[PDB]
């Protein structure tokens, strides 16, 4: 049974489905299940209650919103059984799970326990012949044909940085963050409440993730900008009020270079890059920085790689070529990697079938993934 | 030698007095009188014109340290007790009129939490100060403030004040001057404030339960006094009204927010090591902690948010003791602004002065460089 | 008279001379507050030191000032050294004479650096540096034996017969303690208890202290483990929570045996100390396989003494009788060794002095040392 297979792209801010030898995902949308406020007497089951996709993003202020993920690691399995459900439904991709063989995502150094409970919902929820889970630095380096070169990511849930070097991912050199684009979006309604423009409810979170995705700038230097008095940038609502946004804007993203804002240490996305690059072997440190990769979401802020490169100047040793590499496609890198690597002949090789799952469990699903 | 000048800003009300003294001299509101006006404008504001803030607080402190203190400021420091997260225009401003137009030695914006920290005399405490606006938490270990770790709902006294407003005007019972409900659109502040401390009755747990369930397919009804009111117009106020009312305030369904769960999330936000010292040491501070029977309906609607499942896996089996401090639960703040002022000549230093804000521009706020 | 002062990566242990433990121990920690613009109430210390570190660790950032037994941060070492002589042992430096301690094979400015320091911040009388080997079969009473010390800066191998030190067959190794409570760190996260920051290592460090054991024979342990659940135990946290882990009992302290786990491509801890024996005279190997000594914390795991007698039995000729020395008090060999050398009467003429160190310089340090 070797069918179209459905390349299933995670993330907690955003997930994309699809089918394999596409050059875009059709269907992409963001990854949270929303349910009523003011809800029914019973608390058991709810009839037309739950919104995924772009009805939940029409009806906003009905529904409180509630993320099943966090930094890459899902809380809420029910939450995410039924997005997978909707995606897998015919308001989205028209087709069944039974057919097609699937290709699953997630971020490295995860638990093993739920990439175990996620092969228990895919295998006998749903009804899949064949699963695979992979890397998502190996997926964008499929979509932008290179071997070689560090994968800086930083998405919704989680920042990494794995270095691999003409087909050799180095397991010990990898570096993990929980610092990203959710906590960002935190600290911009935390520096909003400081501005005077307070936001409290999850429909009401989406506002501070739209004005931190439009009106937001990294400065080179942080100290310029503090002593030198802001413009008072101006930013229209959903509902029709003015908000003037400030000192926010540029301080929100800070937080990605400098983690000690939080009160919360966290190595930053600057000196991950860094670390992966230094922890590996001493002849492979030259060719990681000429070719370093970026993806996910929190990497499209203004000035950001000009930022990066003047802090890997900073950290990194003198006089050698840098080159921070991004395409233009930059949310949709993982998915076209899997898709490429679903339309690949070796696909079949890799995967896990049902069989062999029924026969051994969770132990051979963490044999093949490495 | 020099006993400094305590403020304590604020929506509703402002405490205001001398450091050294048990408790301040005097509490007047926030809001000022005019002339040639007809409703009286409240001093605290945000998102408004600078220079119209900047008179009005110039107006505020001109009838307040008349009254209050009967004193000249130039003499001898001040202790301007701001809340954590009040806006940095709204700072900028009250540096501007402390040092422009008054011109005083030294002025100090220090948070609310960490002084409310020094009346207990104890270094880590999870600390909770339910003010008019907001519900605000910020837990402290050992000094320092753990600032990521927060939450602040929009449910303080004014969310109260807009549930008594909308209950009263859906059942109404005035008098003759009987029936006629709804015929005044609107109620004065004031008069919504006096209500507020001497009718509104705060339910136990179990009967904030039997409220839900009544709400969604009456238990407990009584008891129901009546409100005298000016111009001849007495209204029956009811008793099952009053604590719908306070319910409000721990609704828990569709926000999965409350008071008691806003805790909660802050103590999950906090690391491993400093997690078992807040939980021992849960201070209640601020207006809405006033309210009479309120700090049992907190305490064990924290308990059974804890049994939760949700909460179990994280939290588990924690001793909640509320430690309790020597003044009133709405004045927690001023005391401790009162004692980091009088006592120490020494910490004045880091605070700014005078001679510093003219030359670089402003007093340092939480933020970058 | 004179003071004894261990200053190892981990627990700096230090006292007095002619002693049976030492009275000043505490972990070598310098944790710095979380820097924010919020003040904070009725004063407190800039830079905390020691246990001090460790009461109030949830905010500090602790950083250890030696790294695998080399001095990074010397403020840091200076500070450290401030807190043993005038708040634990309370007594000044000018008084006593000061025995110090640094692992073999180590870097020939820290010696120097460490000398410069004593003599002109703290003006001692006299001093000397140790090998830390040298000092635990000291201890132990032996003039004659191989000492296998591991601690968590560095496990190293020092084979000496008949009061005669062999410089050359010395044999240095990066595997440690802290590289352990790494491992452990990781695969923790690996099973849903994720340790990021480093108040959290310190836990994890506790845990390694608590449940881990050196394994018999690897396989097997890990065919018990898939089999039964008795093997799993439970371990309560400074706060309520608690977590039970099964493989990670005995995979932790197995790096030690098998390096390839953590990356290091380099010889273990049995056959690091065979090769260290091989390296020597042949004539005098009979006396270091019957005098196998070990010392340090990580030799402090339950089963490591017989793990070592079948792997080097294993290794070596099978007419040869191994024996391994492993007392109880072990765990603090190297500064016991110490408070014998300075009880004994030739060590008056072996220190160094303040009119040689003004004559000479730091350079005088390297000649006496050995």
């Amino acid at each position: 049974i070797a069918n179209q297979p459905v390349v299933i792209d995670n993330g907690s801010g955003v997930i994309k489905a699809g089918f394999a030898g596409d050059q875009i995902p059709k269907y992409c949308f963001p990854n949270y299940v929303g349910r009523p406020k003011h809800v029914r007497v019973m608390a058991g089951a709810l009839e037309g209650d739950i919104f995924i996709g772009p009805k939940a993003e029409e009806h906003r202020g009905l529904l409180s919103i509630r993320y099943p993920m966090e930094h890459g690691i899902v809380k809420d399995w029910n939450d995410m059984e039924r997005i997978w459900q909707y995606v897998y439904s015919k308001e989205q991709l028209q087709t069944f799970s039974e057919e097609h063989p699937v290709l699953l995502t997630e971020a490295p150094l995860n638990p093993r326990k739920n990439r175990e409970r996620a092969a228990e919902v895919f295998f006998e929820t749903f009804n899949v012949p064949a699963l695979f889970i992979s890397m998502q630095a190996v997926l964008s380096l499929y979509a932008t044909g290179r071997t070689t070169g560090v994968v800086l990511d930083s998405g919704d849930g989680v920042t990494h940085a794995v270095p691999i070097y003409e087909g050799f991912a180095m397991p010990h050199s990898i570096m993990r963050i929980d610092i990203a684009g959710r906590d960002v979006s935190r600290f911009l309604r935390l520096y909003l409440r400081k501005e005077g423009y307070d936001f409290h409810s999850s429909s009401e979170f989406e506002i501070v993730k739209a004005i931190k995705e439009r009106a937001c700038y990294l400065s080179i230097n942080p100290q310029k900008d503090e002593t030198l008095e802001t413009e008072k940038a101006q930013y229209y609502l959903p509902d029709g009020s003015t908000i003037e946004i400030g000192p926010s804007r540029f301080r929100a993203p800070e937080l990605l270079f400098r983690p000690d804002l939080i009160g919360e240490e966290s190595e930053g996305i600057h000196e991950v890059l860094v670390f992966a690059i230094q922890k590996s072997d001493m002849d492979l440190r030259r060719t990681l920085f000429s070719n370093i990769v970026l993806s996910g979401g929190s990497t499209l802020f203004k000035g950001f790689g000009d930022r990066l490169l003047s802090e890997v100047k900073k950290l990194a040793p003198k006089d050698v070529k840098i080159r921070i590499s991004a395409p233009q496609e930059r949310l949709y890198s993982t998915w076209i990697g899997g898709s490429i690597l679903a339309s690949l002949d070796t696909f079949k090789k890799m995967w896990v079938s049902k069989k062999e799952y029924e026969e051994d469990g969770a132990r051979s699903i963490h044999r093949k993934t490495f | 030698e020099k006993t400094a000048v305590v403020i304590d800003l604020g929506e509703a009300f402002t405490k205001c007095g001398f450091a050294g003294e048990t408790g301040p001299r005097c509490i007047i509101p926030s809001v000022i009188k005019k002339a040639g006006m007809p409703k009286p404008i409240k001093v605290v504001q945000y998102n408004i014109n600078t220079e119209e803030l900047y008179s009005y607080l110039k107006e505020f402190i001109h009838i307040l340290y008349f009254r209050h203190l009967l004193v000249n400021p130039r003499d001898r420091r001040v202790v301007v007790i701001e809340s954590v997260l009040c806006p940095s225009h709204f700072r900028e401003t009250l540096t501007r009129v402390l040092f422009k137009y008054f011109e005083v030695p030294s002025v100090l914006l220090a948070p609310s939490h960490l002084m409310a920290l020094l009346t207990l005399g104890i270094n880590s405490a999870m600390v909770l100060d339910c003010g008019y606006r907001e519900s605000l938490v910020l837990p402290i270990y050992e000094g320092i403030p753990v600032l990521n770790c927060w939450g602040a709902l929009p449910l303080g006294g004014k969310a109260l004040h807009k549930e008594l407003e909308t209950q009263l005007l859906e059942q109404c019972t005035v008098d003759t001057g009987q029936s006629l409900p709804s015929v005044m659109g609107s109620i004065p502040e004031g008069v919504l404030e006096d209500i507020k401390v001497r009718t509104c009755f705060v339910s136990d747990l179990t009967r904030g339960l039997k409220i839900q369930a009544a709400k969604f397919n009456r238990p407990s009804p009584p008891p129901n006094v009546d409100y005298p009111l000016d111009g001849e117009k007495i209204l029956h106020v009811l008793g099952s009204i009053r604590d719908s009312v306070v319910e409000i305030l721990f609704e828990q369904d569709n926000e999965e927010k409350s008071v008691a769960t806003l805790i909660l999330d802050s103590l999950m936000q906090c690391p491993i090591d400093t997690r078992k010292q807040l939980a021992e040491n849960l201070v209640i501070i601020g207006g809405t902690s006033m309210l009479p029977g309120f700090l049992h309906r907190l305490l064990a609607e924290i308990r059974y948010l804890v049994e939760k499942p949700k909460y179990k896996k994280t939290l588990g089996t924690k001793t909640f003791r509320i430690h309790t401090p020597p003044a009133k639960a709405n004045c927690v703040a001023w005391l401790g602004g009162a004692i980091f002022g009088a006592l120490q000549d020494i910490l004045g230093s880091r605070s700014v002065s005078k001679e510093y804000y003219n030359q670089t521009g402003r007093i340092p706020d939480w933020c970058s460089l | 008279a004179a003071l004894v002062v261990d200053n190892g990566s981990g627990m700096c242990k230090a006292g007095f001379a002619g002693d049976d433990a030492p009275r000043a121990v505490f972990p070598s920690i310098v944790g710095r507050p979380r820097h924010q613009g919020v003040m904070v109430g009725m004063g407190q210390k800039d830079s905390y030191v020691g246990d001090e570190a460790q009461s109030k660790r949830g905010i500090l950032t602790l950083k250890y000032p030696i790294e695998h037994g080399i001095v990074t941060n010397w403020d840091d070492m200076e500070k450290i050294w401030h807190h043993t002589f005038y708040n634990e042992l309370r007594v000044a430096p000018e008084e006593h004479p000061v025995l110090l301690t640094e692992a073999p094979l180590n870097p020939k400015a820290n010696r120097e650096k460490m000398t410069q320091i004593m003599f002109e911040t703290f003006n001692t009388p006299a001093m000397y540096v140790a090998i830390q080997a040298v000092l635990s079969l000291y201890a132990s009473g032996r003039t004659t034996g191989i000492v296998m010390d591991s601690g968590d800066g560095v496990t190293h191998t020092v084979p000496i017969y008949e009061g005669y030190a062999l410089p050359h067959a010395i044999l240095r190794l990066d595997l440690a303690g802290r590289d352990l409570t790494d491992y452990l760190m990781k695969i923790l996260t690996e099973r849903g208890y994720s340790f990021t920051t480093t108040a959290e290592r310190e836990i994890v460090r506790d845990i390694k202290e608590k449940l881990c054991y050196v394994a018999l024979d690897f396989e097997q342990e890990m065919a018990t483990a898939a089999s039964s659940s008795s093997l799993e135990k439970s371990y309560e946290l400074p706060d309520g929570q608690v977590i039970t882990i099964g493989n990670e009992r005995f995979r932790c302290p197995e790096a030690l045996f098998q390096p390839s786990f953590l990356g290091m491509e380099s010889c273990g801890i049995h056959e690091t100390t065979f090769n260290s024996i091989m390296k020597c005279d042949v004539d005098i190997r009979k006396d270091l396989y019957a005098n196998t000594v070990l010392s340090g914390g990580t030799t402090m795991y339950p089963g490591i003494a017989d793990r070592m007698q079948k792997e080097i039995t294993a290794l070596a000729p099978s007419t040869m009788k191994i024996k391994i020395i492993a007392p109880p008090e072990r765990k603090y060999s190297v500064w016991i060794g110490g408070s014998i050398l300075a009880s004994l009467s030739t060590f008056q003429q072996m220190w160094i002095s303040k009119q040689e160190y003004d004559e000479s310089g730091p350079s005088i340090v390297h000649r006496k040392c050995f």
